[PDB]
């Protein structure tokens, strides 16, 4: 979906010229009565790599924030500031743990995603190493709700759709774990 | 008997596709990777001694609205629409560098300048009749008059 | 009840909530007249056109002109060219003024 | 210098990419004319051009340069509008259609979820360029070609559009690059062999190629709409017609033969394993391989365009009208119902991922 | 520099001086093209391509009808006009190009705030098809009913027997 | 300039020119509908816009057929 | 009612262009045959003592 | 629309003007003026006048009428009875 | 009647043979078109004999738990 909107960046500068778009900045911070929070610094690739680990670790805070939105009756952005900060800190903690326990496996995964159009199906080898490392060091398991445990696509042995071009770093790391970990 | 002279033009046509594919696959990938290194030209061009092997980012396709939001968010974090960063905490500058596009909502130029397309009973009323605007100005006037109470 | 004001992704758009509250007020049996629902109708029309808010912006700009206030001193900074959303404007620590790449994402 | 040059190149880099892209298409189109004459020659047991450049490699250059050094025939110098409006519209229509042709994953100038619509819409504009030449013209042979040109459009346009929609329906996407990636496990030639034949027939009709060469039948309308054209207007129309042949040959490789996908996955991995992914040399080779896969499939149908010309006589245009409406349209409309019935029956309705 | 203004001015100039029927169908093409391009940017890329897909096919059928009707009438009929008066007419029409008289609506810019609640993102065409085939399926079926009437209608009007 | 009916001069002096004028006029309404729907982020208006394109195409076919038969009647002796 | 071939058999040839592919195959055979061209003026065609040319 | 707008006086007036562009004997031409006697026209001179009169009124004398016409009045009567406006294109009438 | 046109309601099999021989573009176009709905009617057979339908996709927004908020939830506080 590449529909032009007034809420984000459009397709080309000709659209900006026709719309006379002004990219407006604000130099004012949040008022002091709202406690400050540390924003998440992960880009698109690390966030997609850690999406299921944030959900597993921060499920109760994700639900509580979203339940606050529904029960606010239209006043979600203002009322649920407190619940929003809980999610931001919890999500940051997951990324901090990934940089202290599984940095090599974590970086291997989202760099594969940047190499393969950010598609999960093209980085199974790197994801499997990452999933094993996170479970053994954080007790967090990727789970896809609504389907039986053995019918998860990320655990499929012989997928119909496979990446066209292999990721060399993923291939080398996968072989280093096949022979060593599984003697 | 395979006539090799008839296959010479096909080999050149084969090289024609390869010229486009070789240049596009490599130059576009290199440009994205170079701009993801940092916010300044001293990092994009110069490679540090302690930096590891270069990891390339391939071009993105089949995007949606979420990817447009991600591209702007990555710009405010790395200075590139596809910048790379796995930091747990963002910089203080990320708090106040948000970008909000403000634009006009006027009708297309062809709708209001075509010699034929701009003529209709309702368009004439909008353009030449004050009946709609006089009534709608009441709502604008009611806003200021209801402040003092 | 037919669906109206459907967003580009199949769900309600920005102004469906205003429209939905208008329908609920008009079809509610407890009301004797449509006068209580008048304020809800204005909000829905304000959601789409923002005519009252644009009028408020017109007054503030006009009021600042007679006071001599410079627009760049009380306004909001903006950039007109997307390629010039540089890292220096974004406030990055090592931010440079070189143009950003917007040709191919 | 140095510093002011190492960022000037970055400032102009993407213009070099487009210029290289334009040259890549032009080279294939330029040597398709040479390849067609060489291919027909050996099938007709002649040689074809071999005396213009070493083994005939400069034949395309000589034909273009000689025509570019020819007088432009028009009633008045100010009448440059009349004989140039037609060819320019036809040339712009086919060149803009190449923007959505991906030589690799994401390697297309225009990427959009409506690339299929843009492809068909851009091609339809090229028909308007052909009919412009017959602008109350005093040439009777030019007029007769315009009537035939409109008749052919009514034949293939419905058939060609619906066949492309079936492939899009199977993938539930109007993005060309998504259609290419959806053929990783199966090439659409196997499930839709009748559609590939129908698509190729419509491609021949669209390009006014034999056996559907009624617009430019030398034995019927001397040269058709080009009988009054010379020098640059002839070149632009000649260039546009052959650019469509390459484009339709490339489209056939995309819709039914997986586009740029490798013939063998094992061979693709082995070749790329010889190169380091941390160096640019891997992505130079990768672009050569992926486009090389597209080139081999596209060259086969460009060969087939020449092959059918050297093996089949020309069919009358009134017979073509009955051929598409009585035969092709019922078949394609039958398939557009058959395919969803199969997919729904086995719970395999397509989604975009 | 809005170049759409210049294109429409050129199109409007030829509308007042068009004499034969061929120049009129050329006006139609010179009208759809600015519409498609101005739709391709700004508002809606989807309908810019839809306009090209449908109207270009109608143009060719329109053109082929002209070849069967032209009867030499406008090849020798004289027109008088005058260069000065034509420019004066176009200049006065150029003076007023404000289709609406809500100055606040035309001069004050607005923005929208995007949200992440729509994790399922698809093109507008899919949403149109979702509603057209489910919510407004009656409209789709009646449109096919109208198309059926046109097919029968064309045959009875045109066919000699 | 619209109130003096300036558009009556921009329309040519042929029957098919009247047909072209109607297509342009209907196209202006569809462009306006797309303009409103896109701003509102309303797919209902885009459904209306698509219907207007399809319906207007049907109108052109019916009108052309009447004009085709009308031209046929005058040149209908066909003694040759 | 007196056709020797069944309707399915006649339809298979008709829909799959049986004779068209046969004609294509014959043309491709010549592509792998020696051509007849001689390289004039480096080579000359046959002549006979009875040939009539310049006086 | 497609109907004759001629009158006996206008047809006679234009008939006299055409015949005065030739070398006729007398310039006094009326309904009873004969071509052979009063105007002194021979075989070819008479046919030149008849074709010239055809060009003025956009009519074509048939063979029998042209080979038996004697007076100017017979020419006037033929023009009134047989003249029709040429059919226009579809755009001239309905627009 | 060596080559007569069969009557459909008297010889349905012979009537189909006529169109299969004389109008192949009609007989087989309908035959391909018919198999579409035919496979749609065979869907219940696949539902019971081969496999069941997939679970519907979560294309309806964020899945909100159908419960009241947990007032006893703390952690990551200011
Ligand atoms: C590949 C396999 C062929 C092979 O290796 O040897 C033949 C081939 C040379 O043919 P040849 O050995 O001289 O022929 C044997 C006698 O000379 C001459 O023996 P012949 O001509 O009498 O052989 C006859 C043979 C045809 O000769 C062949 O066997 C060639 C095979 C043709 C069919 C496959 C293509 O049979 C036919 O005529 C029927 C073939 C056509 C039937 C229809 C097509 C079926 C597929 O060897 C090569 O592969 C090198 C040429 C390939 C082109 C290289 C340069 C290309 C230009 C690059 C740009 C500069
Ligand atoms: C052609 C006329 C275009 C006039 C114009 O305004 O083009 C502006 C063009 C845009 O700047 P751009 O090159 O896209 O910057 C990308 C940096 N990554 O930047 C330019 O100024 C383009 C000027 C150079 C293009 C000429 C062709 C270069 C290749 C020649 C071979
Ligand atoms: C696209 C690039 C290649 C085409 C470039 C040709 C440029 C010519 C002008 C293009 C149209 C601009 C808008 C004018 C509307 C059409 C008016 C017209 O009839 O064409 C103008 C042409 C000029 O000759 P002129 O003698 O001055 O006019 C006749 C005077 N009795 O008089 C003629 O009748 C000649 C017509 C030749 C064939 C033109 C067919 C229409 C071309 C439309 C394609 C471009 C779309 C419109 C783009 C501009 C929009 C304003
Ligand atoms: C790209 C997607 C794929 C597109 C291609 C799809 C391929 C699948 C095609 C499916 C349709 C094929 C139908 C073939 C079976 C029916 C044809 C047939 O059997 O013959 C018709 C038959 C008449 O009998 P007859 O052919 O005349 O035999 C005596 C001749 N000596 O008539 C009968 O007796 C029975 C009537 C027909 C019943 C079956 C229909
Ligand atoms: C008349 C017969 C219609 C009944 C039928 O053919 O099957 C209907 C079928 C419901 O049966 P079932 O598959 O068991 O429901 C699933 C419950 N979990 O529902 C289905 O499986 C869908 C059947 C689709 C075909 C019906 C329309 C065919 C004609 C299209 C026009
Ligand atoms: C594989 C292959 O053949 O790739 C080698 C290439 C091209 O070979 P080609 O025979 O011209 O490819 C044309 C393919 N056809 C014969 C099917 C039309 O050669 C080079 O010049 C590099
Ligand atoms: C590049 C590969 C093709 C080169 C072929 C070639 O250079 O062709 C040879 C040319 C053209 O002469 P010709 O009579 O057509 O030669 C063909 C011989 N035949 C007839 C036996 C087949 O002669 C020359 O060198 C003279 C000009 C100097 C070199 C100019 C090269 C052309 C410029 C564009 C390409 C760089
Ligand atoms: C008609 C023949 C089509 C054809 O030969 O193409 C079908 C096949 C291959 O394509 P596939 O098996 O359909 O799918 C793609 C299968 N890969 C993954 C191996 C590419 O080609 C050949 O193996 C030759
Ligand atoms: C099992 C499947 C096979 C069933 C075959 C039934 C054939 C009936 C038939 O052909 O019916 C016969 C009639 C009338 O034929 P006629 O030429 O007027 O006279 C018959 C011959 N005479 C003159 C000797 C008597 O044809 C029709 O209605 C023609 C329309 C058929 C459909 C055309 C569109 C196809 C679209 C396909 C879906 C996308
Ligand atoms: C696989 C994908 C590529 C080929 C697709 C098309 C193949 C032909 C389809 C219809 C066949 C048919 O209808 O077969 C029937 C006909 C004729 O046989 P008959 O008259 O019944 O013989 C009489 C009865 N006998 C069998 C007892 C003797 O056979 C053919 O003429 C076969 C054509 C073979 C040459 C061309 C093959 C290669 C084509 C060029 C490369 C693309
Ligand atoms: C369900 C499976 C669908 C199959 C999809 C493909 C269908 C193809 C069309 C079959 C019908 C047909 O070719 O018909 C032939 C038609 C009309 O012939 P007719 O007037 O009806 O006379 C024949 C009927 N008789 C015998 C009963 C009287 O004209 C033609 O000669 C069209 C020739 C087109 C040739 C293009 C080939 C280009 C090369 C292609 C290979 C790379």
């Amino acid at each position: 979906s590449s529909t032009h909107t007034n809420d984000s960046l459009n397709s080309s500068n000709y659209v900006d010229k026709l719309k006379d778009t002004h990219f407006v900045f604000e130099n004012d911070k949040l008022p002091s009565e709202i406690p400050d929070v540390e924003e998440v610094g992960a880009t698109t690739a690390p966030l997609l790599s850690a999406a299921y680990f944030i959900g597993a670790k921060c499920q109760d805070y994700n639900d509580d924030f979203m339940l606050c939105q529904k029960e606010a009756k239209g006043n979600g952005p203002i009322d649920c500031l407190k619940e929003g900060r809980r999610v931001t800190r919890c999500a940051s903690g997951v990324l901090k743990d990934l940089n202290t326990h599984c940095s090599d496996e974590f970086r291997l995964h989202w760099q594969c995603l940047s190499f393969s159009n950010l598609e999960y199906k093209n980085c199974r080898k790197a994801e499997s190493l990452l999933n094993k490392c996170v479970f053994e060091k954080m007790n967090l398991v990727k789970k896809i709700p609504g389907i039986p445990e053995d019918r998860q696509i990320h655990l499929k042995q012989n997928p119909v759709l496979k990446p066209v071009a292999l990721h060399q770093d993923s291939e080398v790391a996968f072989k280093k774990a096949q022979n060593e970990n599984s003697i | 008997m395979i006539p090799f002279e008839a296959l010479i033009p096909y080999a050149i046509m084969f090289a024609g596709f390869c010229l486009g594919g070789g240049v596009m696959n490599s130059a576009i990938t290199a440009d994205i990777t170079k701009r993801a290194r940092g916010p300044n030209q001293e990092i994009k061009r110069n490679v540090g001694e302690d930096e590891g092997p270069r990891n390339y980012t391939k071009p993105r396709y089949n995007t949606d609205q979420w990817d447009k939001y991600f591209a702007v968010r990555d710009l405010r974090l790395t200075g590139s629409l596809r910048g790379q960063s796995d930091n747990a905490v963002a910089e203080e500058s990320f708090k106040t560098n948000s970008i909000q596009p403000y634009s006009n909502t006027r009708r297309p130029w062809v709708l209001r300048r075509h010699i034929i397309m701009k003529n209709s009973p309702t368009k004439w009323a909008r353009k030449y009749s004050s009946r709609r605007d006089e009534r709608e100005q009441e709502i604008k006037d009611d806003y200021i008059r209801g402040m003092g109470e | 009840a037919p669906l109206q004001q459907v967003g580009r992704h199949g769900g309600p758009n920005k102004c469906f909530g205003e429209f939905q509250r208008v329908v609920e007020c008009m079809t509610n049996a407890k009301h004797d007249s449509y006068e209580p629902c008048n304020n809800l109708k204005n909000d829905y029309l304000e959601c789409r056109k923002h005519k009252v808010e644009r009028y408020k912006a017109f007054l503030m700009q006009k009021h600042a002109e007679e006071l001599g206030k410079d627009p760049e001193e009380i306004g909001a900074p903006f950039v007109r060219k997307r390629r010039f959303l540089t890292s220096k404007t974004l406030g990055l620590v090592d931010g440079d003024d070189y143009e950003i790449g917007v040709e191919k994402i | 210098m140095l510093n002011n040059l190492f960022d000037f190149i970055e400032y102009i880099e993407y213009w070099l990419i487009i210029v290289a892209f334009v040259a890549s298409v032009l080279i294939v189109v330029a040597y398709l004319t040479v390849a067609e004459r060489k291919t027909m020659g050996y099938m007709q047991r002649r040689l074809g051009p071999n005396a213009v450049g070493y083994y005939g490699v400069l034949m395309a250059v000589a034909d273009a340069l000689k025509l570019l050094s020819k007088e432009i025939v028009l009633p008045h110098n100010g009448d440059i509008i009349y004989v140039m409006s037609g060819p320019l519209i036809s040339l712009f229509s086919v060149l803009l259609s190449w923007a959505v042709i991906p030589f690799g994953p994401g390697l297309s100038l225009l990427d959009s979820e409506y690339s299929i619509i843009y492809l068909l819409a851009s091609g339809s504009i090229g028909v308007f360029g052909t009919v412009i030449v017959g602008w109350m013209s005093n040439s009777k042979y030019t007029v007769l070609a315009t009537v035939r040109t409109t008749a052919q459009l009514i034949s293939y346009e419905l058939v060609l559009t619906t066949v492309v929609f079936i492939i899009a329906l199977i993938v539930s996407s109007l993005n060309i690059n998504v259609i290419i990636e959806s053929q990783y496990n199966i090439w659409y030639i196997i499930p839709f062999f009748p559609l590939c034949l129908i698509f190729f027939i419509s491609a021949l009709a669209e390009t006014a190629r034999p056996p559907f060469d009624n617009v430019e039948a030398e034995s019927e309308l001397v040269s058709g709409h080009m009988t009054e054209l010379s020098a640059s207007p002839f070149v632009i129309f000649f260039l546009s017609e052959y650019c469509s042949m390459v484009l339709m040959s490339t489209l056939t490789a995309i819709f039914f033969f997986g586009g740029y996908l490798p013939f063998s996955n094992t061979i693709h991995h082995l070749i790329l394993n010889l190169f380091d992914q941390h160096s640019i040399y891997y992505f130079i080779i990768e672009g050569i391989l992926l486009s090389g896969y597209l080139a081999i499939k596209a060259n086969f149908f460009m060969f087939s365009f020449v092959w059918i010309r050297a093996a089949a006589p020309r069919l009358r245009y009134d017979l073509l009208i009955l051929f598409c409406w009585y035969v092709l349209l019922p078949i394609v409309f039958a398939i557009v119902v058959f395919a969803p019935g199969i997919l729904y029956c086995f719970d395999a309705l397509p989604v975009i991922i | 520099m809005n170049l759409e203004i210049l294109d429409l001015s050129i199109l409007g100039f030829y509308s007042l001086i068009s004499s034969n029927s061929f120049e009129s169908i050329a006006i139609l093409v010179a009208t759809i093209m600015p519409v498609i391009t101005e739709l391709w940017y700004n508002y809606s890329q989807l309908f810019a391509l839809l306009y090209t897909l449908i109207y270009v096919g109608a143009v060719v059928i329109l053109f082929v009808f002209i070849l069967s009707v032209i009867n030499e009438k406008e090849e020798y009929e004289y027109e008088y006009s005058g260069l000065f008066i034509l420019i004066l007419v176009l200049l006065l029409d150029d003076l007023d190009d404000n289709e609406s008289n809500d100055n606040d609506y035309n001069n004050v810019y607005i923005t929208d705030y995007a949200d992440w609640f729509n994790n399922y993102n698809e093109s507008d065409l899919s949403v149109i098809g979702n509603l057209l085939f489910t919510e407004y399926a009656l409209l789709l079926l009646i449109i096919s009913f109208i198309l059926l009437m046109s097919i029968i209608g064309l045959i009875l009007i045109v066919k000699k027997d | 300039m619209d109130l003096i009916l300036l558009m009556l001069v921009a329309v040519g002096l042929n029957i098919i020119d009247i047909y072209i004028m109607i297509e342009i006029l209907i196209m202006g309404c569809t462009v306006n509908t797309i303009y409103s729907a896109s701003l509102d982020n309303d797919m209902i208006g885009l459904i209306y816009s698509l219907i207007q394109i399809i319906i207007a195409g049907v109108e052109s076919a019916i009108g052309l057929s009447i004009l085709v038969n009308y031209n046929r009647i005058r040149n209908s002796e066909e003694i040759e | 009612e007196e056709s020797s071939e069944s309707a399915l058999s006649k339809a298979t040839k008709w829909y799959l262009l049986s004779e068209i592919f046969r004609g294509l195959y014959i043309t491709l055979e010549m592509y792998f045959r020696a051509p007849y061209t001689i390289y004039y003026p480096f080579e000359k065609g046959p002549v006979s003592p009875r040939f009539r040319g310049e006086h | 629309q497609s109907a004759s707008t001629l009158t006996k006086e206008d047809v006679l007036t234009r008939s006299v003007s055409v015949l005065r562009g030739f070398e006729v004997k007398t310039k006094d031409i009326d309904l009873q003026t004969t071509f052979v006697q009063d105007l002194g026209m021979d075989s070819l001179d008479l046919n030149d006048a008849l074709v010239a009169l055809e060009e003025e009124f956009d009519v074509v004398f048939d063979d029998k009428t042209a080979n038996e016409i004697k007076t100017v009045g017979e020419v006037v009567d033929f023009v009134l009875a047989n003249y029709l406006p040429t059919e226009q294109s579809i755009n001239h009438t309905i627009r | 009647a060596i080559g007569d046109y069969p009557v459909y309601y008297k010889q349905p099999i012979r009537w189909l043979s006529y169109h299969a021989h004389t109008r192949p573009h009609v007989f087989y176009a309908i035959a391909v078109a018919a198999l579409g709905p035919v496979f749609m009617m065979a869907t219940p057979l696949r539902r019971k004999f081969l496999y069941d339908d997939h679970e519907p996709l979560p294309a309806n927004g964020y899945p909100l738990p159908n419960r009241s908020r947990d007032k006893t939830l703390t952690g990551y506080d200011d």
